[PDB]
This record gives structure tokens, C-alpha cells and sequence, in this order.
């Protein structure tokens, strides 16, 4: 026996079986509610206004909860219950409030901050009603690492990710403060008995460390300056990336050795490394917070020691307004040099050096990518390091796609990380000794035996358990002294990689992530909510996810388009491969050649062979001249036997007679498999026409270029069931070429092209045998590069085939064609 | 005053300039993405999320080509068309700076009457009141109407059309 | 590790678009009939003489290339009812399509392996002169060693063995197809 209660905002709206018992309790908070609701607008695109009845019936258990008294169980308590479990029936379709606020942002005109107010007013509730997170969730990922689908490891980035990480911090308190609230508490009473303890402390602690002050009241926070202090940023990373760990491990009702225990490893970029081996000792909400003492007490104890070391000085105004207009930000002890490979850097880095005396020298202390470092060393000297790089950089506007490759000036990104002092850097090496001496006063120790996973050291990536020496004594020299190889520690075998580290898409997940593309591991940053629109990386709701979508695997291209051999019934053995499958002959092409493939007999010497060649448009000038080719070819090849037709774009004129010729021949049913247009890439709308009218199997296309290649891969989204053969030459090929490298513009859109099932990618340009094109089919060629493996799907023969007997070219041509000895391709732009 | 769609160059100008919280002058269209954002990666990613959004298709590394360079290239597969962001930001921006009693619509009608600006120029027109917000609740309806005024002056400066 | 016994073996090594054990069944087509669905039932799970058969969108004239006249004939239409038997030996499977033909249901159309590469379609008219059904064998040459274009018409008679089933339907006479037109 219930009355129905509706609460409305504009036209939305959402009734709620009130029982009678609890209706005039209800009704006056009903009004209260629409009170401070304010006026509905078209679209709902206000701020403070809900667009959907979800994040309506929210904001209303937000009001009921701030108005129960979580101790004394007043009359509100009754009806938040059941507006709580009308809000779970009704939109919580199993899944967790993470997944809804996900799925409100890509279908409804929500925003990030309204989904944020919408889990906290639900995650509010449901403590302020005395129903905590007791029962363990069905959520995808975890339960698939039980099955053993999945093998998770957990990543936690430091300092530089972001200017301003407090902001992360007050997120996190403005929206889990009902969970995380007790650990925070917590760590702020141990800092501020730290600092009162721990010997001359205050002076450096001017304006203390009771961070609930700063999260409760915005005005009392003290300045950015001294938030940014490694002595309070380290400590405060610490906290953040541990209230990550306990919201995670909460919402999955998991005790952190059973979210701990799930993990296959753990490791961290830099201080990060502190809260790795943290989490690695945790067993129950009991002994949780005695890890965390110790993980707030190593941090603290480094910046406190590290900023005594290598105090950072004011700098000259004119060194900091250089810095600004020439776009490297506020000079700091740590600048970061993205798209230089790390011996390119190392020399820089030599040249500066050879100058400074011993104190002022910088070296390279994170190799975070093959091409992505991180410098530390004085910020005079890194300034200098800068005036050097500014000269060998090119500009941002100018245009080299006219210019020779190795003629190029090098487009690359150097920028001052926002840190304080220079991590893993021989300046703070004096401070090394202090720590050790700290920890042991504290009673500060790592052993082995408590930790259960293997938590990977930064410098060479061994486990940290199988040490000889006292782990935080390794753990300290890792942040201070040694530098960070983080493709080397991170080469651990794992389908998933949770970031719960700060800055969230510019954490070191999402770097991570660009390291390891293509090997087939998914990175989550577990503490942002967020949707990616290419959705390679997930964020937060992927690990809370129940459905399919909780649990996502990335492509591994080694695996995925690995080359196979397949034997047909006579017994005739083929490499197997995306494009050899479709075609069903070998995965090599000779290419439309002026002249050399013009020649009906070559054409149909070549398709006999077994083997797919065009016949080049570029040597007929009308349709007639054309037709009377292709009947040549087609009365000397075999029943069944195809082949194809190459047309110059830049030619006009032969587009114009040509396309019409092919429909029509098609039409008729001639053994014309594919077209290939050279010399340029068609148009959305012309690609439309060739691909829809003209009846082929598939169409071939030779990017020049990148831009083109993003033409083509814009080509084959437009018909995602057609299959496109994506030529790819380099300027080092026969005839019309152009400017570009062969392997640098690949390395840069393999992954790209690789999104797209029908991109059959095939690699051409100086071949000739097997050796020099095995380790393209394999994928081994991208490791000399330190990528991952990329497999091609077959190969191009241009100028290879130019001394065939079958070819047309006059007995003296092909004399002067053996006596070019050619050269290597590191000389080709001679 | 005759019919024109907004120009790429015009919209994608607003969006960094909204995004960054500066004035429509303070941005210069001869610069990259990834040089007015500076450090924060963060700004950056989200800009290009609202370029993926608002015209689809981005070219390769559109962070380190200048916003010219990547106004013209959008400008081709681009038509008039203010899509889900630029729509979804002009909503909040009325909703919450426009008084009550201040849609879309009578804006729309208001720039048709009073100023003669058809559909193509309204959209540009509210797109320039969007990048000079004035971060302040416009109660006076008439306070609200020399705003519009204000801002299709600046749509008038910045197009070259005489009104 | 350098042993061709560890390679896998295919029919015909082709066709095979990059963006992708009953022995006696019974298909009903239906007005609903996922098209694609129902000729990747007839086609079976083997590659196949009956695989190309029904999945091939293309054949080989001489040296063109015409459109499957067997995915064209066994196009789902209300009333058709597939039967295939011997589904696992592909040297003894025949697919054997049966419409309504006078009210009752009657084999129309009889697809089926007759030497080792000759797939033949016999199609079947009922109403006849006499009653008695009338067979047209179109035959096909099934070549696994062109896996792009596996199947190919018999063009050699292909007149002949035509005109021989229109005269029983329209010539009470022997058939002779040797008079002078003049
Ligand atoms: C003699 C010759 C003629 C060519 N003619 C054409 C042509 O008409 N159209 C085209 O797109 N490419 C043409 N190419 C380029 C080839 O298609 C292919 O890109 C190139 O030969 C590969 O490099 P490689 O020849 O060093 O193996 C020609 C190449 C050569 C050597
Ligand atoms: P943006 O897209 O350029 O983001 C890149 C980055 C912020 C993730 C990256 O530059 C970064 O964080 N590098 C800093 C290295 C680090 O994490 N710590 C340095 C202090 S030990």
C-alpha cells in the first residue's frame, strides 16, 4: 500500500512507490528538493541541473544523504533505503555506478563533472545507509584473471605527469570522501607527527602539512609554489595513488591483498616505486594502514632529504622569459625531449657537458620510450643543454615534404617537467645516505617474505624479493640516484596494466601505452573517468564493468598477422597472409611499371608464372589502344587467371577513358581482379565511384606520403567490408618516386592502418630476394627500430623484374640495368 | 545581409580560445596546438577530443601544425554545420549566462530582426559571444541584448561584413 | 622445426575475404531468410567442391567471369527446402533442393559431384509433354588448384545439352539437330 511521489525537473521526471507509513516525511523534501533545483532550461545544459532522470533521482539521494546523520537513524534513513534501491533497480541494470556514468556520457549531453557529482551522491548514500561494499563484484576483468584470461600488473607514475596534482587529490575527497576519508585522515595525523618527531622539520614545513585542512576549506590550501615542493608533492603522491588503490579495492569489495593478490606483478615509474612495494605487504583493512605508514614515511623521508641536498634557486627573469617564448616552459631540474632517440640525446647531452665542469653536468635519467626522454641535472645547464637543441629543431609551419629525408631538420618536442628537484641524477646522491639512516630510526623496513608479488625495480627490472641487501635501500638509490628504463622494466608478460598513478590520460598509463602498442596489453588508468573515442586504452569503468565490456584485449600484430603455410590438395605450399588469402596465388605483386609491364606477353608471362601483375595504363592513350592490350593479355593467360590495371592519377586524360573502360569490361566480365591508382590518392567521392561502380575485387593504392596515408585509411573506413591494398613505397623505389623514408612513415601509421581489417598493407621498394623481405613478412624488421614486431602482407618487385626474359626491354637496357652495382639504404639519397 | 556558412578557421579558433579560457585575440591562428597548451598534456588531449568530435576526421599530429594549416584541411570535409560540441557548448553558455527567459530561439530571432543576420551568421555570431564569455549571470534582458550587440559587432570586425 | 607434415592442407588455398558436422540435414527457407546465413549452411564448415559452390560470388566462362549461377539458383525464397546427404564425404555429398511444384513438393534442382572435378547442377523441369520429369546437367570443372576461381562452366556442348532438353519439352520427334536451316 504505496503512493506514488513523482520528482521532476522540466519534462524529465521519475515516480517513486513512497509507502504511506513514510509519504508526508517524503513530500516536504520533494518540495525542499525543488526549492533548491533551480529553473529548467532547453537541453538541460546548466550546470547544477540534471538532463537525465538517472542523474535526477541522484542528486535527490545527494540531498536525502546530506540531511541523515549516518549515527543517530533518524526519518530520512527510511526513505533514502528505498530511493536508494528504486535508483538500482531502475538504471543500475547490474552493472556498478562507474559503468552507468559511462554509459550516460557517449549516448546523453551529460558532462564529466555532473557524471562525478552523480557516483558521488550515489557512493554518499549508500554508506550514509549503512550498506557498504561487502559483497565481491561480478566485474568482467577480475573475473577473468580468476579463469586465468587475464594477467593484470599495476603501475604507479610520480612526479611531472601533471602542474597541478592536488587538483587529483581534492577530486578524489570531493568524490569518494565516504571511503577514502579514513586514509586520508590518517595520513595527515602520521605527516604531522613526522614533521613534530623528525628533527629540524618545521623550518622546511613552514606552513605545515594537515592536508584535511586544505581538502575541507579551498582558502586555507596554501600556494602552487609550495604545494609543487618535492617535500609536500612527494608525500601527497604517495596518498593519491594509494586512495586510487583503496577506491578500487572498495567498489570491488575486495581487501587489498585480495585486489593485491589478483595482480601478477607490480612495479613504478620513479617515487611511484615507494607505493608499489606498499601495496605488495597489504592483507586486510587491519594491517592496510600500517603498508601505508610506511609508504608515507619513504616518500616523505626523500623529499624532506632531497630538497636539503639540491635546494632550487631563483633564476635570471631573462633565461625564464627565453624559455617562454620559445615554448619550454618554466625551467625546472628536469626536461623532458619527446620524438629523439636516446643516442641522438646522449649526444646533445656530451656536447653540453664538455663545456660545464664536474657539479654542473647533466646526464639522461629516463628513457621512458625508444623516443622520449627525460634529462635531469641544474637548471642553468639544462637551459644550455635547450639553446643547442632550438638550433638543430625545425620549425613548426614549414613544409620538407620536397626535401630529401636525410636533408630534413628534425621535428622534435623538448619541455621543462613541472618537479622540483632532479630525480635519478648524481645531484642528490649526498642526500642517499641521510634517507638509509632515517627509514632504520622510524623502523622503515621492506622484507621480502611480506611481499607477495613480484614488484619490478626500475634500473634493470629484476623482482626486488630476489635482492640480497635491504629492499628500501634499493628502492631510494632507484628514485635518486639510477635512472629509469621503463621499457626495460616493464618488459613483464601482461594482458593488462592498471594506472592507478596521478595525472590519469597525461599519467604513465597512456605512455605506457604508446610503448607497448601492438603487443597485445591493454592499459586502464584506474583513477579518471573519462571515454576514449578510439577506446585503445580504457579508463576506471573498465575495471568496475560486469558486462562484454569489462574485460577488452589490444591487438597483438606479431600474433595477430603472423605469416602461416597452408598447402592446397595438389600439394603446392603457400605463405598464408591477409592479402595471399584473397587473391589465393603468393603474396608478391609486380607492380604496374612504364613501360616495362605495357606488354601484353609480360603481363601474361608474369600470370602464368602464378603470380599477380598489373598492366600499366601509362603506356595506351585511348580506350582502343587499351582494349586491344587487354584482349592480347586475356587470349595468352590460362581459364581463370586475372590481373589488374595500374592508372596515374596526376593524368587526367587517362582517368577519363580509363575508369569508363574498366566498367565496361567489367560489366562484360573480363578477368580484371583490381585497379591500382598511382601517382596519388583518389578522393572520399572518387574512391566511392571506383569502389561501388566498377566491379573489382579490390582496389590498390600508393600513398606517397603520410597525409595520403590517412587519405587511404579515410578510403577504407568509407567501405569498411572492401578490401584496399595499401601500397607502400619509400623514395628509395625505381621510376616516379618520392622524398619519403621506407620505414619511418610505417613505424608512425602501422598501428593505424592496422585498426582497419580491410587494409591488406603490402611493402615495397628495394627488394630482390627472400633475405632482404623475410623480415618484413615476419615483423623482425620493427625491432631494429625498438618497436614491437609489424608484419607486412606482401611485397612489390618493380625493379627486380626489369632483366626478366619475358620483358621487353632491349638486350643492351637490360646489360646497362646488371651493371648498376645500387647501393644499400642508408646511401639511397645520393 | 546574405547567407554564409561558418568558415572552419572561424570555429576552430573559438573552440582552443573557449577551451584555454582566453580572448579570441590573445590566440593566433600562425601557432600549434601543443605551443599554446604549453606543459599540460591534459589541455591538449581534451582539445583534440573536441576537434575529433566537432568535425570527425583530424589529420596526423594535428598538435604540431599550425592551427592555420589545420583550419584549411578541415575546411574541405567541413560545411556550415555546428555538429555536437560547438551545440552542446552554446547550450551551456546560454543556460547559464543568458537570463531566464533567454533560449536559443529568441537570440536567433533577435539577430534576425534587429541586425537582419541569417542562420549561417547567427551560428557565427554566438560562436564569437561563446569565446568572449562574460562569465556572468546577464539578469537585465536589455543588459543581455548589448551583449549579442557587442559580439555581432566583433562577428562584423572579424568577417568583414558592414552592419 | 623444418617438417612440411606440420603444415596445414586446404582444398583450395583462396576466395577468402580479409575482413572474416551434421551428415544429413534439412533447410527450410523462410520470407525472413538471412541471406548470407543460408548459404553458409549449404556450404558446410570443409573447404570444398560445395564450399566454392555456394560461396564463390563468381565462376569462369572460358576466361570471363559471370556471376554464381548456383547462389543464384539456391536463393531463399518461401517454399524451398534443402536436403543434403553425406555432408562429411565430400565425393558422395548431393544437395538436393525441392520447391512447390503443382500444389506438392518435388526435387527441382540436384547438385552433386559427378567424377572427381566435375561438379554437375542437374535442374529439373516437372511439366513436361508426357509427365515424366525433364533434366538439364549443366556441368561445372572444379579446379582446387585456382583458389581465387575454383569453378568454371563446361562451355563445350553447353548449346547442345540445352537445346536437348528444350526439344523433349517442345518436339514430339527424335532429337537430330543435324537438318539444313535453308
Ligand atoms: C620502370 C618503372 C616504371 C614504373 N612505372 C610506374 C607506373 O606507371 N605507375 C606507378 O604507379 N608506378 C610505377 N613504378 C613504380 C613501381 O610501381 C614501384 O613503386 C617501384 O618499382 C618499387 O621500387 P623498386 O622498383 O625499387 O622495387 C615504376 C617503377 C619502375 C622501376
Ligand atoms: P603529454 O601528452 O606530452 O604527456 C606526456 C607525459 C606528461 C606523460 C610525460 O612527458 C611524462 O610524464 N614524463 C615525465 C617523466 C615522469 O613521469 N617523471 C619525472 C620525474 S622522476
Amino acid at each position: 500500500s504505496t503512493r506514488p511521489l513523482t520528482l521532476s525537473h522540466g519534462s524529465l521526471e521519475h515516480v517513486l512507490l513512497v509507502p504511506t507509513a513514510s509519504f508526508f516525511i517524503a513530500s516536504q523534501l520533494q518540495e525542499q528538493f525543488n526549492k533548491i533545483l533551480p529553473e529548467p532550461t532547453e537541453g538541460f545544459a546548466a550546470d547544477d541541473e540534471p538532463t537525465t532522470p538517472a542523474e535526477l533521482v541522484g542528486k535527490f539521494l545527494g540531498y536525502v544523504s546530506s540531511l541523515v546523520e549516518p549515527s543517530k537513524v533518524g526519518q530520512f534513513d527510511q526513505v533514502l533505503n528505498l530511493c536508494l534501491t528504486e535508483f538500482e533497480n531502475c538504471y543500475l541494470e547490474g552493472n556498478d555506478i562507474h559503468a552507468l556514468a559511462a554509459k550516460l556520457l557517449q549516448e546523453n549531453d551529460t558532462t564529466l563533472v555532473k557524471t562525478k557529482e552523480l557516483i558521488k551522491n550515489y557512493i554518499t548514500a549508500r554508506i550514509m545507509a549503512k550498506r557498504p561494499f561487502d559483497k565481491k563484484s561480478n566485474s568482467a576483468l577480475f573475473r577473468a584473471v580468476g579463469e586465468g584470461n587475464a594477467q593484470l600488473v599495476a603501475i604507479f607514475g610520480g612526479q611531472g605527469n601533471t602542474d597541478d596534482y592536488f587538483e587529483e587529490l581534492r577530486d578524489l575527497y570531493q568524490t569518494y570522501h565516504v571511503l577514502v576519508g579514513d586514509l586520508i585522515k590518517f595520513s595527515a595525523e602520521t605527516l604531522s607527527e613526522l614533521i613534530r618527531t623528525t628533527l629540524d622539520a618545521e623550518k622546511v614545513f613552514t606552513q605545515g602539512l594537515n592536508i584535511l585542512e586544505w581538502l575541507e576549506n579551498p582558502s586555507n590550501t596554501p600556494d602552487k609554489d609550495y604545494l609543487l615542493s618535492i617535500p609536500i608533492s612527494c608525500p601527497l603522491i604517495g596518498v593519491i595513488q594509494l586512495a586510487h588503490y583503496v577506491v578500487t579495492a572498495k567498489l570491488l569489495g575486495f581487501t587489498p591483498g585480495e585486489l593485491r593478490s589478483y595482480l601478477k606483478g607490480a612495479t613504478g615509474h620513479s617515487q611511484g616505486l615507494v607505493t608499489a612495494v606498499a601495496i605488495a605487504e597489504t592483507d586486510s583493512w587491519e594491517s592496510f594502514f600500517v603498508s601505508v605508514r610506511k609508504a608515507i614515511t619513504v616518500l616523505f623521508f626523500i623529499g624532506v632529504r632531497c630538497y636539503e641536498a639540491y635546494p632550487n634557486t631563483s633564476l635570471p627573469p631573462s633565461i625564464l622569459e627565453d624559455s617562454l617564448e620559445n615554448n619550454e616552459g618554466v625551467p625546472s631540474p628536469m626536461l623532458s625531449i619527446s620524438n629523439l632517440t636516446q643516442e641522438q640525446v646522449q649526444d646533445y647531452v656530451n656536447k653540453t657537458n664538455s663545456h660545464l665542469p664536474a657539479g654542473k653536468q647533466v646526464e639522461i635519467s629516463l628513457v621512458n620510450g625508444a623516443k622520449n626522454l627525460v634529462v635531469s641535472g641544474p637548471p642553468q645547464s639544462l637551459y644550455g643543454l635547450n639553446l643547442t637543441l632550438r638550433k638543430a629543431k625545425a620549425p613548426s609551419g614549414l613544409d620538407q615534404s620536397r626535401i630529401p629525408f636525410s636533408e630534413r631538420k628534425l621535428k622534435f618536442s623538448n619541455r621543462f617537467l613541472p618537479v622540483a628537484s632532479p630525480f635519478h641524477s648524481h645531484l642528490l646522491v649526498p642526500a642517499s645516505d641521510l634517507i638509509n639512516k632515517d627509514l632504520v630510526k622510524n623502523n622503515v623496513s621492506f622484507n621480502a617474505k611480506d611481499i607477495q608479488i613480484p614488484v619490478y625495480d626500475t634500473f634493470d627490472g629484476s623482482d626486488l624479493r630476489v635482492l640480497s641487501g635491504s629492499i628500501s635501500e634499493r628502492i631510494v638509490d632507484c628514485i635518486i640516484r639510477l635512472p629509469v628504463k621503463w621499457e626495460t622494466t616493464t618488459q613483464f608478460k601482461a594482458t593488462h596494466i592498471l594506472d592507478f598513478g596521478p595525472g590519469g590520460a597525461s599519467g604513465l598509463g597512456v605512455l605506457t601505452h604508446r610503448n607497448k602498442d601492438g603487443t597485445g596489453v591493454r592499459v586502464i588508468v584506474a583513477g579518471t573517468l573519462d571515454i576514449n573515442p578510439d577506446d585503445d586504452y580504457g579508463f576506471k569503468q573498465e575495471i568496475f564493468d560486469v558486462t562484454s565490456n569489462g574485460l577488452k584485449k589490444n591487438p597483438n600484430w606479431l600474433e595477430e598477422y603472423h605469416p602461416k603455410l597452408i598447402k592446397n590438395k595438389s600439394g603446392k605450399i603457400f605463405v598464408e597472409t591477409k592479402f595471399s588469402k584473397l587473391i589465393g596465388r603468393p603474396p608478391l605483386l609486380v607492380p604496374g611499371m612504364t613501360p616495362c609491364t605495357v606488354s601484353p606477353d609480360f603481363v601474361a608471362a608474369t600470370t602464368n608464372a602464378g603470380y599477380t601483375i598489373e598492366l600499366a595504363g601509362g603506356g595506351y592513350f585511348s580506350a582502343a589502344g587499351m582494349t586491344a592490350a587487354i584482349d592480347s593479355v586475356v587470349s595468352q593467360i590460362e581459364k581463370g587467371s586475372t590481373f589488374g590495371i595500374n592508372l596515374i592519377y596526376v593524368n587526367p586524360f587517362m582517368l577519363q577513358w580509363g575508369i569508363p573502360l574498366i566498367k565496361e569490361l567489367r560489366s562484360k566480365g573480363y578477368p580484371i581482379q583490381f585497379l591500382t591508382i598511382g601517382a596519388g590518392v583518389p578522393s572520399l567521392e572518387v574512391a566511392s565511384e571506383y569502389i561501388e561502380t566498377l566491379g573489382l575485387k579490390y582496389l590498390g593504392l600508393k600513398p606517397g606520403s603520410i597525409d595520403a596515408i590517412s587519405q587511404v585509411i579515410n578510403i577504407a573506413k568509407a567501405h569498411p567490408n572492401f578490401p584496399i591494398a595499401l601500397q607502400w613505397t619509400g623514395g628509395r623505389g625505381g621510376g616516379h618516386h618520392s622524398f619519403e623514408d621506407a620505414h619511418t612513415p610505417m613505424l608512425q601509421m602501422y598501428s593505424k592502418i592496422r585498426r582497419h581489417p580491410n587494409i591488406m598493407l603490402i611493402f615495397g621498394s628495394g627488394f630482390g630476394s627472400a633475405d632482404d623481405t623475410y623480415p618484413y613478412l615476419t615483423g623482425e624488421w620493427s625491432t631494429k627500430f625498438d618497436y614491437p614486431p609489424m608484419p607486412f602482407d606482401g611485397f612489390l618487385f618493380g625493379s627486380r623484374v626489369m632483366i626478366a626474359k619475358e620483358v621487353k626491354t632491349s638486350p643492351d637496357a637490360k646489360k646497362c640495368i646488371a651493371a648498376c652495382t645500387g647501393v644499400p639504404d642508408d646511401k639511397w639519397e645520393q | 545581409i546574405a547567407d554564409e556558412p561558418v568558415k572552419a578557421s572561424l570555429l576552430l579558433h573559438v573552440l582552443v580560445a573557449h577551451k584555454l579560457k582566453k580572448s579570441l585575440d590573445s590566440i593566433p591562428m600562425s601557432k600549434t596546438i601543443k605551443d599554446l597548451v604549453g606543459g599540460k598534456s591534459t589541455v591538449q588531449n581534451e582539445i583534440l577530443g573536441d576537434l575529433g568530435k566537432e568535425f570527425g576526421t583530424t589529420p596526423e599530429k594535428p598538435e604540431e601544425t599550425p592551427l592555420e594549416e589545420l583550419a584549411e584541411t578541415f575546411q574541405d570535409t567541413f560545411s556550415g554545420a555546428l555538429g555536437k560540441q560547438s551545440s552542446s557548448l552554446l547550450s551551456r553558455l546560454i543556460s547559464s549566462k543568458m537570463p531566464g527567459g533567454f533560449t536559443i530561439t529568441v537570440a536567433r530571432k533577435y539577430l534576425q530582426t534587429r541586425w537582419g543576420l541569417p542562420s549561417g551568421r547567427q551560428d557565427g555570431v554566438l560562436l564569437v559571444a561563446l569565446s568572449n564569455e562574460p562569465a556572468a549571470r546577464l539578469g537585465s534582458e536589455a543588459d543581455a541584448k548589448a551583449f549579442l550587440d557587442s559580439m555581432a559587432q566583433k562577428y562584423a570586425s572579424i568577417v568583414g561584413v558592414d552592419l | 622445426g623444418d617438417d612440411e607434415s606440420k603444415i596445414p592442407a586446404v582444398e583450395y588455398f583462396g576466395g577468402e575475404s580479409p575482413v572474416d558436422s551434421e551428415d544429413s540435414a534439412v533447410f527450410k527457407a523462410t520470407s525472413s531468410t538471412d541471406e548470407e546465413s543460408w548459404f553458409k549452411a549449404l556450404a558446410g564448415s570443409e573447404i570444398n567442391w560445395r564450399h566454392a559452390s555456394f560461396l564463390c560470388s563468381f565462376i569462369t566462362q572460358d576466361k570471363m567471369f559471370v556471376s554464381n549461377p548456383i547462389r543464384k539458383v539456391f536463393k531463399p525464397s518461401q517454399g524451398m527446402v534443402v536436403e543434403i546427404s553425406n555432408g562429411n564425404t565430400s565425393s558422395k555429398t548431393v544437395v538436393t533442393l525441392s520447391e512447390p511444384v503443382q500444389g506438392e513438393l518435388k526435387p527441382t534442382v540436384i547438385l552433386k559431384l559427378l567424377k572427381e572435378n566435375i561438379i554437375q547442377m542437374e535442374m529439373i523441369e516437372n511439366r513436361t509433354m508426357d509427365g515424366k520429369p525433364v533434366s538439364l546437367p549443366l556441368l561445372y570443372n572444379f579446379n582446387p588448384d585456382n583458389g581465387f576461381a575454383p569453378i568454371s562452366e563446361v562451355m563445350e556442348d553447353r548449346n547442345q545439352r540445352i537445346k536437348e532438353m528444350y526439344w523433349k519439352l517442345w518436339i514430339d520427334e527424335p532429337f537430330n539437330l543435324d537438318f539444313d536451316p535453308r
